[PDB]
């Protein structure tokens, strides 16, 4: 099943 | 015999189902080991039923269903290429192995045969894990998948599941068009649908993580600490959920113990980095010419911290000094508390950084527009009691009198993976 | 009291041997203490400095609450640079101010597959001298 991460931008 | 194969099947997909039931986390260690055990003495007894039946292609979906491998569909779905729910079985079947590519085509090729809710929720699923290399490639697969999903829903709007999906592609529109609140209204809403409807969408743990990360980029920390805690408890063995707790309650707690003891600052310290505080550090903000989000000229008036009011104070700008900055593994909001006078301190959240910026102790900053709020939060006898001022871009900062450029901005992205 | 005859206590000495020290015995000598966190979870006292680990300064302009992580390690001039200790310049360029490991505490290790083994050569010759005392 996914799953959902949310990063921070690189550029 | 047909009747026997879907018998072993659902028998096979109850055991999987039922593993954390009947063995749990005392045996979940051995999870992959019991259950291709199970799959094995299934797949046995599967191919003596199959023996006399060899020759159909509902058969062998039924085998390649209990194997959900790839060469035994792939030949059942070569003999049969109209067998929609084994195109998305097999999807699944690459899903699970990595082929996001290939599942991609087996929905797609399903979804060209006949169009189904599987197909639909499965394909709004994939194209988003599936590898992009420019950013409106990434946007165009999103917004495919946000339509493969209301199809979806619009085949079943009795479909926690579907409306699950929803869920998270409007969570990816809100990540990749620009933040627009609706967008993640709209999300919580679908979440909320599905947890209206369907009473299997109380038991997903992947809904409520979910949910919870969206409420935990929000702000809603208390929401958000549910949504984790009922995760870890829907599954235990999986300790991601258990991860994302621990660390927001870490950070609450180290977070309330900086801003009541303003960062182990001593006061003459303290005292000077608020006599060295001037009008010069408001830069822009001091000569009337600050133009807001409406593009109005709007003349600001300095407010202290203590007398600010929750919401958008409209006019209002503030000046403090940076007593301690802080920040999490995930490192997406930047946090750091600011003091004005002798009175309290407060939190500032800083979104859509990029990973090298940030503030120093002792710097002056200036927040034109202050959007405040008040966090109590209540989790498993833990209490929290503070106020943050949330900022949405380092753009409208202004740190020791001189606004930051653009390559101080990057957007937060999403990632999507098995 | 130094008893050893082959081991030298001139100042001169020490601080040649020390200022003109090869690229790998500068590694040992930049090392930095552990936080009190992981010093009761590794029973290691202090490592040596690596690139991607983060790091809270304890001494100077710069010390607080702030944890940063490491920018690199510039072992010529016996010096790390971390990522937001920094200082502007006239022109307004920013460029890195330097800390020594010494003055700043590791929050965070960056584990490898050599760096969990020095941990565990510290932890069993830290627990050998812990059963020699008992």
């Amino acid at each position: 099943r996914e799953i959902v991460h949310i990063q921070a931008g690189q550029c | 015999i047909l009747q026997k194969l879907q018998e072993l099947v659902d028998q096979l997909y109850s055991f999987r189902d039922c593993y954390f039931e009947t063995h749990s986390v005392e045996d979940a260690g051995r999870k992959q080991q019991d259950v291709q055990k199970e799959m094995e003495k299934t797949l046995q007894q599967m191919e003596e039923v199959v023996g006399s039946v060899q020759g159909k292609a509902q058969v062998l979906m039924l085998t390649g269903k209990a194997l959900n491998a790839e060469e035994l569909l792939s030949k059942a779905v070569k003999l049969e290429p109209e067998l929609v729910e084994a195109w998305n079985q097999l999807g699944e079947v690459y899903w699970k192995k990595g082929d996001v590519a290939a599942a991609h085509t087996c929905f797609s090729g399903a979804l060209t045969h006949c169009r189904n809710k599987v197909s639909l929720q499965n394909l709004s699923m994939v194209l988003r894990q599936l590898r992009t290399d420019t950013e409106d490639e990434h946007s165009h697969h999103v917004m495919d998948s946000v339509r493969q999903a209301k199809l979806a829903v619009q085949m079943d709007v009795h479909d926690g599941r579907s409306w699950y999906i929803l869920g998270n592609s409007y969570l990816s529109l809100y990540f990749s068009t620009g933040q627009n609140p609706k967008i993640s209204q709209q999300a919580l809403s679908a979440y909320a649908q599905a947890e209206k409807v369907d009473r299997k969408a109380s038991s997903n743990p992947d809904l409520h993580l979910n949910r919870a990360t969206l409420h935990k980029y929000e702000e809603s920390y208390g929401e958000a600490l549910e949504g984790f805690s009922r995760a870890a408890a829907l599954d235990p063995a999986w300790p991601e959920p258990r991860q994302r707790e621990q660390q927001l309650l870490e950070f609450l707690d180290r977070l309330t113990s900086l801003l009541e003891s303003k960062g182990k600052v001593k006061t003459k310290k303290l005292q000077s980095m608020l006599g060295s505080l001037r009008p010069a550090h408001l830069g822009p903000c001091s000569d009337g010419h600050y133009q807001s989000a409406s593009g109005q000229k709007v003349t600001l008036e300095l407010k202290p911290l203590s007398t600010l009011q929750p919401g958008v104070n409209s006019g209002a700008v503030i000046l403090g000094k940076v007593v301690f900055s802080l920040t999490t593994e995930e490192k997406v909001p930047f946090t750091f508390g600011l003091v004005d006078s002798d009175g309290p301190c407060y939190a500032v959240m800083v979104y859509n950084i990029v990973q090298s910026w940030g503030v120093l102790i002792g710097d002056s900053v200036a927040i034109p527009e202050p959007n405040l709020r008040l966090h109590r939060i209540q989790h498993k006898g833990k209490d929290y009691s503070f106020s943050s001022v949330r900022v949405e871009t380092p753009l409208l900062l202004v740190v020791n009198g001189k606004p930051q450029g653009s390559s101080s901005q990057a957007v937060a992205t999403v990632a999507s993976r098995p | 009291m130094k008893f050893n005859p082959f081991v030298t206590s001139d100042r001169s000495k020490n601080r040649k041997r020390h200022f003109n020290a090869p690229s790998h015995i500068r590694r040992k000598i930049m090392s930095s203490p552990l936080s009190k966190e992981l010093r009761q979870k590794y029973n290691v006292r202090s490592m040596p400095i690596r690139k991607d680990d983060e790091v809270q300064v304890v001494r100077g302009h710069y010390k607080g609450q702030q944890i940063g992580k490491v920018v690199q390690v510039y072992r010529k001039k016996y010096v790390i640079y971390i990522e937001r200790v920094q200082r502007e310049k006239a022109n307004g360029t920013t460029v890195h101010v330097g800390i020594h490991p010494s003055k700043v505490v590791i929050t965070r290790l960056k584990l490898d597959k050599d760096r969990k083994k020095i941990l565990e050569r510290k932890a069993k010759s830290r627990q050998v001298g812990k059963e020699k005392g008992k």
